[PDB]
């Protein structure tokens, strides 16, 4: 079996980090359980690479994940304090709490899109076997 | 502005977001 989930993620400056966790029985992997850190572009790279593969001409590659956008929430958070002085402590806390809820919503949607893409790949009997997909899953220089 | 760290809930555990130094 090939089981992939995204346990955790980080949003920073303008960059988003996903943790891609793999559980597998397959002999082809060096280890049964491992985790790596990947960025949205890495997901895009995999999709494009699968598309390029001559052998997969007759298969439909799963659509790439949507690029994550945290711009509204990040922009608001910077502004929030920012004007910490202007407002009361309860006002500040409630606002910070609100903006956090927003981050979480964006997180839930983007995490799902990235995870679903990987899960579709593992579903495919041919695609799961792909060498590039494997490297994406467990290559860890650090 | 701070980084935000997301933890997917260990179901049925709720998802969490935490403010990270940056």
């Amino acid at each position: 079996s090939l089981q992939i989930d995204i346990p955790d993620a980080l949003s920073e400056r303008d960059k988003v980090k996903f943790t891609v966790h793999t559980k597998t029985t397959l002999p082809t992997f060096q280890s049964p359980e491992f985790s790596v850190t990947r960025q949205h572009e890495d997901f895009v790279w995999l999709h494009d690479t699968l598309i390029e593969t001559t052998d997969y001409a007759g298969l439909i590659i799963p659509p790439a994940p949507t690029k994550p956008d945290f711009d509204g929430p990040r922009e608001k958070m910077q502004k929030l304090g920012e004007g910490e002085g202007s407002m009361t402590k309860e006002e500040f806390a409630k606002m910070k709490q609100e903006l956090e809820a927003e981050y979480l919503a964006v997180f839930k949607k983007t995490v799902s899109s990235h995870e679903v893409f990987l899960q579709r790949l593992s579903s495919h009997p041919v695609l799961s076997k792909d060498r590039n997909f494997h490297v994406f899953l467990e290559y860890d220089q650090p | 502005g701070p980084a935000v760290q997301f933890f997917k809930g260990k179901n049925g555990s709720a998802d969490q977001v935490i403010l990270v130094t940056q």
